[PDB]
């Protein structure tokens, strides 16, 4: 309910040897405050 | 009118084993690694010899001859105790542990000193090349503050 | 009148020693038992090593190569460590202890694991077979409220 | 006409506190002394050692290789700790004690149990021969009153 516009996302694997699932993830989100 | 005596006194007991409470809770979980630390070496040998007899790193448990299951090291904290490559890593278990270091392992390997080999012990780790291992960075790493100052070893500590 | 100050913490104290009582008394116990522990433990060595060096289970304290007299491996709370087939059992003295603990033991034993053993502790046991042995029912087993965490082991534990 | 009920509830906090008065002063004087005790253990590691390792009595702190200084062995209510050939003897402040067992001490010494030793706490002694203590009769003993169960040990105990 509030205006966190999310737009460009990312993710990727965080193991290096990959050994385990795991995402980390990077959204981007904005809101639009007066001037 | 008069009894506060019992009231604070069990009021003192009550707050203070909410203040013994973190300091058992890390002692606690430091006992419980530090066995996890027993049961990864002791299997430095088979792992040694097994290199100094052939210059390759045992790949598994049966390469090194020690209990063909990785499950068969196990212990009370430990859920298991796995060779890949060289390199021993220590499984702490699910049940009977701390809170934030079950699942959690760290692992020993070792180096070329050329005729010998040196041990190192600290957070998982992966081998790469016959001399070297880089961090099993994945998330269920001993957190350090839950480490020996004897397993404090980085992927690159020569 | 007047004098209640005194009469209500005099009789809050009075009834805080009596609250304190039952948590002083288990503490108390818990802490005669983690003795009786230690006492049966560090006689796991010589009957490791007489079951490692000959495959048999040493069948009282002289052959493990301890104290001939059971009596000689006695404490404060411990009035004896009986080794009767490699298990290994402690008898809690009859003074200078709890109350519903006194007279009563525990027992070690260990199971081969092939090449090494594993050790466990928990209420007296018996050997039936060298990788058997079961409850020694009897009713002088000290209560599983005083034994530590690490000492709840079942006849059948592996 | 009225005014009691303020006169007599600072009368009753007044002679409750007199009555709390010798209660707080054993409690606290018997705290003291749990704590001569605590600094003179801890130092049946080193004279344990040296005794086994040698079958010798260590003759000072120094052979014992402790703080070759009997008042670097101090504490808030202890003066000093001395190791005087394997007795090991803590001695009361002057300051912040009691009252009664300030400058007082006692003494933990050991037996040959032929392999290991066993520990004994109680009131000062003097090592006559390397099995044998004795009083250390002179009038500067903690009271019986003011040591512990686990400390109540004579010369002789075996």
């Amino acid at each position: 309910r509030r205006i966190v516009n999310v737009n460009n996302i990312k993710f990727d694997s965080a193991k290096l040897k990959n050994e385990k699932v795991v995402l980390q993830s990077e959204f981007q989100a904005t809101t639009f405050r007066f001037v | 009118f008069t009894l506060i005596e019992l009231m604070i006194v069990i009021a003192i007991v009550g707050i203070l084993a909410a203040v013994a409470l973190p300091a058992y809770q890390d002692y606690t979980a430091r006992a419980q690694v530090s066995e996890a630390i027993l049961l990864a070496e002791g299997q430095k040998s088979a792992v040694t010899e097994y290199y100094l007899n052939h210059g390759k790193w045992p790949e598994n448990n049966t390469s090194a001859g020690v209990a063909s299951s990785p499950t068969d090291i196990k212990g009370k904290y430990v859920k298991e105790v796995e060779v890949k490559n060289g390199v021993v890593t220590a499984t702490m278990l699910s049940s009977g542990v701390n809170n934030e270091i079950k699942g959690k392992k760290l692992s020993l390997w070792a180096r070329r000193e050329n005729g010998s080999v040196k041990w190192f012990c600290g957070q998982p780790v992966t081998r790469t090349d016959d001399d070297t291992v880089a961090d099993a960075k994945d998330g269920k790493e001993i957190d350090t503050k839950h480490l020996p100052s004897t397993c404090r070893d980085n992927f690159d500590a020569k």
